[PDB]
């Protein structure tokens, strides 16, 4: 509880260098289960990268990743890691730590982490503009309205976009983000409301691109006069 | 490496339909496999291991056969909650190894979309730069065309589209035109619309707007 495997964030790394991993384990005794160690790159399969005992510290992997991955455990912290080295622009993928739950190193995965995100690239980390897509230039007729967000010019991915703080949920769409021709990227989230609320209620969008740590929180006021 | 091949790729049922897919070993791991549930944009869920035996929690219309190199997941009465991609992965040998993955969407009836058109905003205009957004919402199938007309039919080529996955709830999808434009090419057209086709319409949708608002 805070999860039970819990990760690190997204990370931008240049090609060649290194990057760590950390999977923190709450809620179960973390010496008693080994970690395995998966990664998934885009549009493609799961592939299992190693795993670590975290009672003996010993360590099994693929090798797919000889020579460069490594599996260290701090058992008093209760955190698990992954190094891996000499990153090239086909380690983009998302990293997920997953646990065994025999401690014996071949089984299936019980509880995941959630995965973080390491893009390999050369881009600078740009934070995002968020305009207000505001609703209507009196349009109203009918019943429902939608008022949104666009999240215009951030690298790399994810941006983690919220309504009211976490209170309004139902009826949100967060797009996939475009890569646009410049490399940056640009997403929307929009909310579709009782157009009966959009006088009495404040939405907010929360925006928070923890790459570039920028957090943003935008009032979507009609298109008013 | 032992190679896990599924069958099919991708599939689309209707709900209470009985769906089932296979896996095969390249040889033989006896019994050591799992199944995987995951949601499009979220960490994989343990449904099956041990090729028959479920994981607490999991709904019973889940359930997994074979022994030796063939192996078949049923869902034996399709929920809308069951739109997911399915993993197969094997634990006899080092390295262990996934399938491909067969995504499953729900069938479902024709929905019309709704549809919003949004100007520019003023602070984007600032940066001399004007997205203008079109939403279809909630529709069904995901196939719709949209096309963006300024000063009427000149209608263009300078847009982009995103569209989300299918709900879990009502199996709907949503889709997003953004068209962009210069500050200075905008501010220079009046009529900005957005002209929507989709088998639930009886005819083609437009909303517009007039560059200057009110």
């Amino acid at each position: 509880q805070v999860k039970l495997l819990e990760q690190s964030g997204a990370e931008v790394k240049k090609p060649g260098a290194s990057v760590k991993v950390s999977c923190k384990a709450s809620g179960y005794s973390f010496t008693s289960y080994g970690l395995h160690w998966v990664r998934q790159a885009p549009g493609q399969r799961l592939e299992w990268m190693g795993w670590i005992s975290a009672g003996t510290g010993n360590t099994k992997y693929s090798q797919k990743f000889r020579g460069r991955v490594t599996f260290t455990r701090d058992t008093s912290a209760t955190t698990a890691y992954m190094g891996l080295s000499s990153l090239r622009p086909e380690d983009t993928a998302v990293y997920y730590c997953a646990r065994d739950p025999y401690g014996g190193g071949k089984s299936e995965f019980d509880y995941w982490g959630q995965g973080t995100l390491v893009t390999v690239s050369s881009a600078s980390t740009k934070g995002p503009s968020v305009f207000p897509l505001a609703p209507s230039s009196k349009s109203t007729s009918g019943g429902t309205a939608a008022l949104g967000c666009l999240v215009k010019d951030y690298f790399p991915e994810p941006v983690t976009v919220s309504w009211n703080s976490g209170a309004l949920t139902s009826g949100v769409h967060t797009f996939p983000a475009v890569l646009q021709s410049s490399g940056l990227y640009s997403l929307s989230s929009v909310v579709t409301v009782p157009s009966s609320s959009l006088g009495t209620q404040t939405y907010i969008c929360n925006v928070n691109h923890k790459p570039s740590n920028t957090k943003v929180d935008k009032k979507v006021e009609p298109k008013s006069c | 490496e032992l190679v896990m091949t599924q069958s099919p790729s991708s599939l689309s049922a209707s709900v209470g339909d009985r769906v089932n897919i296979a896996c095969r070993a390249s040889q033989g791991i006896s019994s050591a496999l799992a199944w995987y549930q995951q949601k499009p944009g979220k960490a994989p869920r343990l449904l099956i291991y041990d090729a028959s035996n479920l994981e607490s929690g999991v709904p019973s219309r889940f359930s997994g056969s074979g022994s030796g190199t063939d192996f078949t997941l049923t869902i034996s009465s399709l929920q809308p909650e069951d739109f997911a991609i399915y993993y197969c992965q094997q634990f006899n040998s080092y390295p262990l190894t996934f399938g491909g993955g067969t995504k499953v969407e729900i069938k479902r009836t024709v929905a019309a979309p709704s549809v919003f058109i949004f100007p520019p905003s003023d602070e984007q205009l600032k940066s001399g730069t004007a997205s203008v957004v079109c939403l279809l919402n909630n529709f069904y199938p995901r196939e719709a065309k949209v096309q963006w007309k300024v000063d009427n039919a000149l209608q263009s080529g300078n847009s982009q589209e995103s569209v989300t996955e299918q709900d879990s709830k009502d199996s709907t999808y949503s889709l997003s035109s953004t068209l962009t434009l210069s500050k200075a090419d905008y501010e220079k057209h009046k009529v900005y619309a957005c002209e929507v086709t989709h088998q639930g319409l009886s005819s083609p949708v437009t909303k517009s707007f007039n560059r200057g608002e009110c």
